[PDB]
């Protein structure tokens, strides 16, 4: 029952999703950061072919 | 690292406006911040203000605010300072400084404040003669 | 207005000896301070950043520490080319309003 891993970075200059813009924020916090979820759906896209 | 060459020293008549340059060379240009600091002969250091390239935004000093203007240009890899209403009380030596920041182009950035590399420091004489 | 002051107004000490300097703040500046030495007429040099660590490519005989409003730098054993004026500088506040210290003159303790 092995798992999968993914290389998650933390950014600081992002393109806002509310508008057409760009934002900055402070560097990350000092300490341990955890986060638990469970994907329940997703978004795909076809590919024009024959 | 990078190297910061400057322009040639200058003399300006009072009540004028001065422009001064500083060129950097040695590495990818955006990934470094920049700052301008000056010193009168044998005195402390006068923090003038700084600029962030990747966003191209500059911050200025409170009691200097109004007659200052920093600017940059990613094409030619240079930095310009301009100062307005020249007054003889500002003859001094000037320095352009920088510091690495991180993978800006990929959205990483840490906004350091201190000053790693340094230039020589041009000299500006504002006076009657 | 946040203001720092160097101390003493002048330190003097002979070779083989240690120098001690203390920078003074007006509020709590958590870990934002830096130390540069300037030989007269020369481009200054970065010694301590983060107020707790040493630069790269620099002799290990320097070290500082401190917090709150009191900071310090000490060098245990002077050498022949450590004769320069020394400045402390903070970069804490945002929006950025940075400021520089006074600077203290350092020459040998010798008659
Ligand atoms: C999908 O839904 C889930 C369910 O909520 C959600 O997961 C939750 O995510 C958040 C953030 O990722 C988690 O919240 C953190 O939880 C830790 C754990 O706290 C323990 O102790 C508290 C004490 O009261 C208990 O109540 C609690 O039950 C836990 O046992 C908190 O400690 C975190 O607070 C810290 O982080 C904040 C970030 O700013 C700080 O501001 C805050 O002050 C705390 O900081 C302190 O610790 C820091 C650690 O470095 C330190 O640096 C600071 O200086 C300070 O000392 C935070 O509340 C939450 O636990 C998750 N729930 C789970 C896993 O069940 C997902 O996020 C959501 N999906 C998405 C995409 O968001
Ligand atoms: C065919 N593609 C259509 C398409 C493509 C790209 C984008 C849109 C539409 C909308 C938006 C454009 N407007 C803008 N960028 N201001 C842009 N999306 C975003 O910027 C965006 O999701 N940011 C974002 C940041 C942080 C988090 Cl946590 C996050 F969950 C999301
Ligand atoms: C997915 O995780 C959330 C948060 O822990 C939890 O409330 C939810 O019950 C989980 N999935 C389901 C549908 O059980």
């Amino acid at each position: 029952n092995d798992s999968i891993t993914l290389p998650c970075r933390i950014k600081q200059i992002i393109n806002m999703w509310q508008r057409i813009g760009q934002a900055m924020y402070a560097p990350p916090i000092q300490g341990v950061i955890r986060c638990v979820s469970n994907i329940t759906g997703l978004i795909l896209t076809r590919d024009g072919g024959s | 690292e990078v190297q910061l060459v400057e322009s040639g020293a200058e003399v300006k008549k009072p009540g004028s406006s001065v422009k001064v340059s500083c060129k950097a060379s040695g590495d990818t240009f955006i990934r470094y911040s920049f700052t301008w600091v000056r010193q009168a002969p044998g005195q402390g250091l006068e923090w003038m203000g700084r600029i962030i390239t990747i966003l191209d935004v500059a911050h200025y000093a409170p009691h200097l605010q109004g007659r200052v203007t920093i600017t940059a240009d990613k094409s030619t890899s240079t930095v310009y300072l301009e100062l307005r209403n020249l007054r003889s009380d500002d003859t001094a030596v000037y320095f352009c400084a920088g510091v690495y920041e991180g993978e800006a182009d990929e959205g990483e950035y840490d906004n350091n404040g201190f000053l790693k590399h340094w230039g020589q420091g041009t000299l500006v004489t504002v006076s009657s003669a | 207005d946040i203001v720092m002051t160097q101390s003493p107004a002048t330190l003097s000490v002979s070779p083989g000896e240690r120098a001690t300097l203390s920078c003074r703040a007006s509020e709590s500046v958590s870990s934002d301070l830096a130390w540069y030495q300037q030989k007269p007429g020369q481009a200054p040099r970065l010694l301590i950043y983060g107020a707790s660590t040493r630069a790269t490519g620099v002799p290990a005989r320097f070290s500082g520490s401190g917090s709150g409003a009191e900071f310090t730098l000490t060098i245990s054993s002077l050498q022949s080319e450590d004769f320069a004026v020394y400045y402390c500088q903070q970069y804490n506040n945002w929006p950025p309003r940075y400021t520089f210290g006074q600077g203290t003159r350092l020459e040998i303790k010798r008659t």
